[PDB]
């Protein structure tokens, strides 16, 4: 368990913007798009995300950063498929 | 005996606002449950049973799946009389009824069977 | 307000008819209508129509109940 | 007493015990203030929309809960949705603007 | 429905024209039956047990 | 980009009047007949209130006639009976209408108290009604003849007036006339005419009314509403399923009352249509017309005329207006409450084993609560083939599910809540621990915050479902994250009673006890001595201890020494973590010190250690208290040996004074006070007698003869420790109990001489009853008042939220300790803690900044200020925060259950209201009503008066009933002369110069003055101190913050004085205004900026004005709110709390504050 989240509020000051970010991350974990960044103890994703905040390897900047890369990682694969939609012409 | 039928319709509807108890905002109408609703534990199983039948129908030969989806309304308007199916398959009549049997037979003996049996009660 | 009151008082103005007064008005009624019957009686299209209508009744295109309520007699 | 998913009131789609499988606990005005003092909105949104009053959102949630996806696609509380027709049943044109 | 129709077809159950209204014991409560009473409308034939 | 035409996600809302064509837009069909259902086939009759054709299919996806029964057919309108086959859900949506014969007035605009139609035509109500019942004629567009446009005529007059002018004169009567009036009305031209008259004629009586009306008109103009629309041509019908006919058992039916109403409007309406083709006489169609009006009135809002009663049932049938109001005061179903799934509740019990972060939950409640979650995990691991089987398993309670439940429970908080939720701590999150049994187990330390005794209180449980609710719950509502009261920073988790008896019994020392004098290396071997039976828990002993001080830079110093202590304090030291000194435990450890133990622990080591410390304190507290065997017998309550003697002497005194009254030496009234004085005094004597004996009389011997220490007697230990009991209650046990009072309020002069250890006899008990009964009665009412107060309070604040970061105003108030008449009724250090300095503060010498400008003053800083003698500090307040539409966090303070400065977006007003309200139960002019008078701004009864302006004053004119006071300013103009009734004894010296705001008489003063004459800081200071006087006297700790924000909302409004942009006397928002003259100081007018005057509005009055009309519709009177808004076409943009809850979306605060931000800016953007 995470008995007190005090440490996370330190990593991101507001403590409300904290709830949002860990949520966003927890869905990255709960809906299976990704996997954890730190050993999962049977801690549910709720707490796994919180451990990740305390350790400073996951915050809004990083996530926005990470997300912005994936947009381009997918834009690279489909590169030919959508340019084939030249039928617009 | 029409006394009963007649005696019934004669009763005037009750104000749904009849205060009941406590004089509180509990009003007769507040207690009338909705029966046309569908419990979600049910709505949930429908979405599953679709997926169920959809999986097990891919488990058969393509004609066994079409014939069963044909013989029942599965992902299709209505369903087709078995003569229609024979004409659709150019192989007709008694033949088709047999395929249906083996299909049901094939889903009957468990490997297949463990999942669809869990739907009844 | 409460319209029973504004009604009761609105009709309460009207005075009951004398036994003679009823007949007067009733007589008046007769005249009015009797004028229009006569006014109706004087119209040519009004006859030919009735004629053209009775030709449809004997032709099985209508019924006697749909044209006259009976005559004098 | 405890309730997960029970019966529902007809006039307003709201939890109602009909089986003596009891209607849910009543979350009142004062309890709402309590959530507002904490900053927890989502707890509050989920309380008065999907956990209760949304005839759509309620089933849409359950299907996600078993799927293992915790989300809510709230939609509009039906209570208010009725107020809207009730105002509009009077002579008032009440509209929902913009985007 | 279609898939329900198939379900009865595989497991061969005749879906009844009758639904179960039977009175059953509330969840969790457990006891011994000390009595049974049967009231009947005047004119319906009283059943065996009654 | 495409804007949109379909369902994207709306902002705001608009409300306005409805066109007939507009009403027709909604209607899917005309309801033409009162028939409902066929009566044999229970099918809906077509073209009736319930119609398949107009509204919808009775059953899902099925035609009425039955031709098309298939779910495939969807956009199909049956060729037989037109029904588009679609879910029956649509019978809840589609509306209808009714085309009325003769126009009809809308009861809301005729009868909401300031008749809108009346003042829109500037015509009296009684006249308009007279035109409606066809009792008189009104002119319309009179032309040039003899007659005014709005003039009303009678029968003969109309006739006579008609003979003279056939045309170019016009008159109607009844509803059509009014409709005719409204359509003809030209507002713009009226506007101009009213503008001319404003400039031309000067009279207050005249231009007051003049300016008032012109705003309305142009407002209505700007609205977009066309006045005719206040008159109904078409009447919409509410969807059937919202006033359903549903069957019951036994074949009975039950229905909404609107049908009875609706049915009537139709019948009457239809009869009228017939009565036109029969050309019935006027007296009849008129009567029918009146009847039609009445029916619509009863349909719309019943009770503004006659209150029609339902059929065969006396009770009046409920109309649509009564549908909206709901009841229980103002509650729209968001406000009273709403039933919620995933919840439950039952009786709660103790569970001392729990850690503070968890709670005992019955296995079955947890099974039924998580049922859907369980289903999902069960088939995730494949233990259940499909969802149905999963149900069957848990319904079967197969052994495997319990282990699964332990998985889904682990990290998944549940909300626990108790009945009267007061402060936010009424709901707290816990981690579930599966428990056999039907009771909820609740951590003891938390029992204080809930005000939950164990006498059978029940608590309700709620499962947070969505992930965000899990993370909100864990980071906000979790127990451990709120350890400190939001009302005042003191810890609310302080151990309650058994635990404090333990620690007190632990650290206490007797004079001579086993092991006295020996020495030990450290606490480890101290417990080893105790558990073995060698040493007593309390004996004076020297032991080596190692304490720590972090006073280095983030760094712990260590020091070991020999402390002179007892065994108990030594043992306890094992728990105190790190930082803390042994000094903290070396005392007797009462409840007060034991709390500051926790407090310092928190303010020094931070959060986590305080929690875990706290757990340990409880476990150890119960335990040693358990070892102690404290009990209470009848001989533990010791009566003084001298009681009978004191009573007897006081009994001589009363018999002496009686002889003095028998001889007339003293008056009767003087006597009553006299006897009571000695008796009052006697009781004090017995109390402080038994207190002396009880407290110290344990008189014991060490190696010598005797010595005496504070008693180890049970009941004293309880009261001394702070566990339970108080000298007052003890005094009733041993010493005599009180002097009771007869019902009328006198207090009986023969006190109750017996006590509970002795028996009370018949008479004495009987007398006790009155006091008892009044208490319960009194408390139950003070309960209600408190609730009422918190209500008004959250209403006036609510939407106030911390928004900006630092408004950056130097502005603020000067904080001094309360220092009442003696020394320090409350210090400075508590008043300034956690606030932020307005400016750098000096030492006694200067260019020495101790604390530099705005710096949060925390414990160290307050102590440095305390080190020095500094007596005065100016501190930023929410009353002075420069930010509009919110508070800057820099101006607020640190306070939270966490010590850190307040976060951006926490909604403080609520917590302010709550903090003031929760203690309100404990209060008792003077009392709780005194508080209300304060927050309600009420002007006192016999007020004083303050000098309007400085300078030398004198008395002028003479006794008319007022003797005028003439003020003569030195430089300024004299002209101020106030009318003062001269029969009130004055104070002000006739020959002295008086500053504006000096005391011109005595008696209380209206805070309006203090605000007006003395200024903002004064009144705000006045408010905080008077109410605070009440609470602290009652023993209640409430930080001034909360009171200050309520004040800010109190002064929310101000009245302009100067001009150059907006109107003169308009009362208006200083947020709005200041923003306009701050906008006006540049560009625009160079400065046209207008001067205003701050106003004081009481909470209930200030809460009245709110931009969002849905919010106002909540707590104010709905009909009035809706109408007055509906005319103006007021567009609610939401943005507030009350409103977002109603419509049910994210609160523009807290977690949502991020959202609203992203949307609010997207709005007014492109
Ligand atoms: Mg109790
Ligand atoms: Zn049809
Ligand atoms: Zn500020």
């Amino acid at each position: 368990a995470r008995v007190t989240v005090q440490d996370a509020v330190e990593k991101i000051g507001n403590r409300f913007d904290l709830v949002l970010v860990a949520a966003r991350r927890a869905r990255q974990m709960q809906v299976g798009g990704k996997d954890p960044l730190v050993p999962e103890e049977n801690d549910k994703t709720t707490v796994i995300a919180l451990r990740e905040i305390e350790e400073g390897l996951i915050n809004n900047q990083i996530l926005d950063v990470r997300e912005r890369q994936e947009q381009q990682e997918q834009e690279a694969a489909e590169l030919q498929a959508v340019t084939a939609i030249a039928e617009g012409r | 005996d029409k006394i009963r039928k007649v005696l019934k319709i004669a009763k005037e509807p009750i104000s749904m606002e009849t205060p009941i108890g406590d004089d509180e905002d509990s009003h007769l109408g507040d207690f009338i449950e909705d029966t046309t609703l569908e419990l979600p534990l049910d709505s949930a199983t429908t979405e599953s049973l679709r997926a169920a039948t959809h999986d097990v129908l891919a488990g058969l030969t393509a004609r066994e799946a079409k014939v069963l989806r044909m013989r029942f309304g599965i992902d299709m308007n209505t369903d087709y009389t078995l003569e229609e199916v024979g004409k659709q398959f150019d192989v007709t009549r008694e033949r088709i009824r047999q395929i249906e049997a083996k299909a049901l037979r094939k889903l009957r003996h468990p490997s297949r069977s463990e999942v669809l049996r869990s739907f009844l009660d | 307000t409460d319209p029973v009151r504004m009604y009761m008082r609105e009709m309460g103005t009207v005075e009951l008819l004398t036994r003679e007064g009823e007949i007067d008005i009733a007589k008046r009624i007769e005249d009015g209508i009797n004028q229009v019957q006569c006014s109706v009686a004087e119209y040519p299209e009004a006859i030919t129509y009735l004629l053209e209508q009775y030709d449809r009744v004997e032709a099985e295109e209508a019924r006697l109940s749909d044209l006259i309520t009976g005559f004098v007699d | 007493h405890a309730r997960s998913t029970g019966s529902y009131s007809l006039v307003t789609q709201q939890p109602l015990g009909g089986k003596a499988q009891f209607g849910g606990q009543r979350f009142g005005e004062m309890e709402v203030w309590a959530l507002e003092a904490y900053g927890a909105a989502y707890t509050l949104q989920e309380m008065l929309t999907v956990k209760s009053d949304d005839v759509n959102g309620r089933t849409k949630m359950y299907k996600n809960i078993v799927d293992g996806n915790h989300q809510m696609e709230p939609g509009m509380p039906e209570s208010f949705n009725v107020l809207l027709k009730e105002i509009r049943s009077l002579g008032i044109n009440i509209e929902l603007e913009d985007e | 429905t279609p898939e329900e129709k198939l379900l009865r077809a595989i497991f061969g159950e005749k879906a009844s024209d009758v639904k179960d209204s039977s009175l059953r014991v509330p969840n969790g409560v457990s006891g011994t039956v000390i009595d049974v009473q049967v009231f009947t409308r005047d004119g319906v034939e009283k059943d065996k047990r009654a | 980009l495409k804007a949109q035409t379909k369902t994207e996600e709306f902002d705001a809302i608009k409300i306005a009047l409805a066109s007939p064509d507009m009403i027709r837009s909604w209607s899917f069909g005309e309801v033409k007949k009162p028939e409902t259902i066929n009566y044999r086939t229970f099918k809906p009759e077509r073209d009736g209130l319930f119609c398949a054709r107009i509204f919808g299919p009775v059953k899902d996806y099925e035609c009425l006639c039955g031709k098309y029964k298939r779910l495939k057919h969807r956009g199909v309108i049956c060729e037989k009976c037109g029904v588009e086959v679609t879910q029956t859900k649509v019978r809840r949506e589609r509306m209808g209408h009714i085309e009325l014969a003769s126009p009809t007035a809308h009861i809301w605009f005729l009868k909401s108290l300031p008749s809108r139609i009346g003042l829109l035509l500037d015509m009296p109500l009684r006249d308009i009604e007279r035109v409606l019942y066809f009792e008189s004629y009104v002119v319309i567009e009179g032309g040039m003849t003899n007659l005014e446009r709005q003039q009303i005529l009678t029968e003969e007059q109309y006739l006579d007036a008609l003979e003279e002018f056939g045309d170019e004169f016009d008159a109607k009567m009844g509803a059509e006339a009014i409709q005719a009036l409204l359509k003809s009305m030209d507002l713009e031209q009226e506007c101009e005419q009213l503008r001319e008259e404003l400039n031309e004629t000067n009279s207050e009586t005249k231009r007051k009314k003049l300016t008032k009306r012109i705003k309305l008109l142009e407002a209505f103009v700007q609205s977009g509403n066309k006045p005719e629309w206040m008159i109904l041509t078409v009447l919409p019908v509410l969807p059937p399923d919202l006033r359903p006919l549903v069957p019951l058992d036994g074949g009975r039916f039950a229905t909404s009352d609107l049908n009875d109403l609706y049915r009537r409007v139709i019948n009457r309406n239809n009869r009228l249509k017939r009565l036109l083709d029969l050309a019935a006489p006027d007296i009849i169609v008129r009567n029918e017309k009146r009847m039609l009006q009445e029916a619509v009135d009863a349909l719309l809002d019943n009770g503004r005329r006659g209150r029609a009663i339902t059929g065969s049932n006396k009770r009046p049938l409920k109309s649509l207006a009564d549908m909206i109001k709901g009841k229980q005061g103002r509650f729209r179903q968001n406000l009273l409450g709403k039933r919620v799934d995933y919840s439950g509740r039952s009786v709660i019990t103790v569970g001392p084993y729990l850690r503070l972060h968890q709670c005992g939950l019955p296995k079955k409640m947890a099974l039924e609560l998580f049922k859907p979650f369980i289903y999902g995990k069960l088939e995730l691991r494949g233990l259940a083939t499909t969802i149905k089987a999963a149900k069957k398993m848990v319904e079967r309670e197969e052994a495997v599910v319990w282990d699964i439940l332990d998985e889904v429970i682990r990290e998944h908080p549940v909300l626990l809540n108790r009945a009267p939720t007061l402060h936010r701590l009424g709901i707290q999150a816990f981690e579930p621990v599966l428990i056999e049994g039907k009771a909820i187990q609740l951590h003891p330390l938390v029992c204080a915050a809930y005000n939950a005794d164990f006498d059978g209180d029940q608590m309700a449980v709620h499962v947070p479902l969505t992930l965000e609710a899990q993370l909100e719950a864990r980071a906000l509502m979790m127990s451990t994250n709120n350890i400190l009261s939001p009302a005042n920073g003191e810890p609310i988790i302080v151990p309650s009673q058994d635990v404090v008896l333990g620690l007190y019994y632990m650290t206490r020392d007797c004079v001579n006890a086993k092991g006295e004098g020996m020495v030990l290396t450290g606490p480890k071997e101290a417990e080893r001595l105790y558990r073995s039976g060698l040493a007593s828990l309390h004996a004076r002993v020297k032991v080596r201890i190692t304490e720590y001080e972090k006073d280095a830079n983030g760094e712990l110093v260590a020091k070991t020494s020999l402390k002179d202590t007892t065994v108990g304090r030594a043992i306890l030291w094992m728990i105190v973590p790190k930082g803390l000194p042994y000094s903290i435990v070396n005392q007797a450890l009462g409840k007060k010190a034991i709390s500051k133990m926790l407090n310092t622990c928190y303010r020094i080591l931070g959060l986590k250690p305080t929690v875990i410390f706290a757990d340990q304190i409880m476990y150890t507290g119960f335990a040693y208290a358990a070892r102690s065997g404290a009990s209470v017998g009848i001989d533990d309550m010791v009566i003084p040996e001298k009681k009978h003697e004191i009573i007897s002497e006081a009994e001589a005194e009363v018999a002496e004074i009686q002889e003095q009254f028998q001889s007339g030496l003293v008056t009767a009234g003087e006597r009553y006070n006299k006897v009571i004085d000695i008796w009052a005094a006697a009781n004090d004597r017995v109390s402080k007698a038994m207190m002396d004996n009880l407290q110290t009389e344990t008189v014991i011997n060490r190696d010598g003869q005797e010595e005496k220490q504070v008693s180890f007697n049970s009941i004293y230990m309880m009261a001394d420790s702070g566990a339970r009991g108080s000298a007052a209650q003890i005094r009733q046990l041993a010493g005599m109990r009180g002097l009771m009072a007869k019902p009328d309020g006198s207090i009986i002069e023969t006190p109750i001489t017996a006590n509970f250890r002795e028996g009370l006899n018949v008479l004495q008990y009987f007398i006790s009853t009155h006091g008892a009964r009044k208490g319960l009665a009194d408390t139950a009412l003070k309960t209600a008042n408190s609730g009422y107060l918190t209500r008004r309070l959250v209403d006036v604040a609510q939407d106030l939220v911390v928004t900006e970061d630092d408004c950056g105003t130097h502005e603020g108030i000067m904080m001094t300790p309360v220092i009442e008449g003696g020394d320090v009724k409350e210090p400075l250090r508590d008043r300034v803690l956690g606030r932020v300095t307005a400016e750098d503060v000096l030492k006694p010498g200067t260019a020495d900044i101790l604390v530099p400008r705005n710096t949060l003053l925390h414990e160290q800083w307050c102590d440095l200020l305390e080190e020095n003698s500094v007596d005065a500090v100016k501190v930023r307040s929410v009353v002075s925060c420069d930010t509009d539409f919110g508070v800057c966090a820099h101006c607020y303070g640190r306070d939270l259950a966490r010590g850190h400065i307040i976060n951006k977006g926490e909604a403080i007003g609520v917590i302010a209201a709550q903090s003031i309200g929760e203690p309100g139960t404990q209060l008792t002019t003077g009392g709780l009503p005194r508080v209300a008078d304060l927050f309600e701004a009420r002007r006192p009864k016999e007020p004083a008066i303050l000098a309007e302006i400085s300078g030398i004053v004198s008395f002028g004119k003479e006794t008319k009933g007022k003797r005028r006071l003439v003020i003569t300013p030195v430089d300024g103009s004299d002209p101020y002369e106030e009318m003062i009734p001269k029969w009130r004894q004055l104070n002000v010296f006739e020959g002295e110069r008086v500053e504006r705001g000096d005391v011109i008489s005595d008696g209380p003063e209206a805070p309006h003055d203090i605000l007006r004459l003395r200024g903002v800081h004064a009144v705000t200071r006045y408010i905080v101190n008077e109410v605070q006087d009440v609470y602290r006297l009652q023993g209640v700790k409430i930080n001034d913050k909360h009171i200050e924000v309520i004040v800010r909302q109190m002064l929310r409004k101000a009245t302009i004085v100067n001009a150059g942009s907006s109107d003169f006397l308009e009362g208006e928002q200083v947020e709005y205004s200041r923003v306009k003259i701050a906008n006006r100081e540049l560009e625009a007018n160079g400065k046209v900026g207008a001067t205003y005057s701050r106003d004081l509005l009481g909470i209930t009055k200030a809460s009245l004005a709110t931009e969002s009309f849905i919010s106002a519709a909540s707590f104010q009177e709905t009909t009035r709110v809706l109408t007055e808004a509906a005319v103006a076409g007021k567009r609610d943009e939401l943005r507030g709390l009350k409103e977002n809850v109603i419509v049910g979306r994210l609160i523009p605060a807290g977690t949502g504050y991020a959202y609203h931000q992203d949307r609010m800016r997207r709005r007014a953007a492109g």
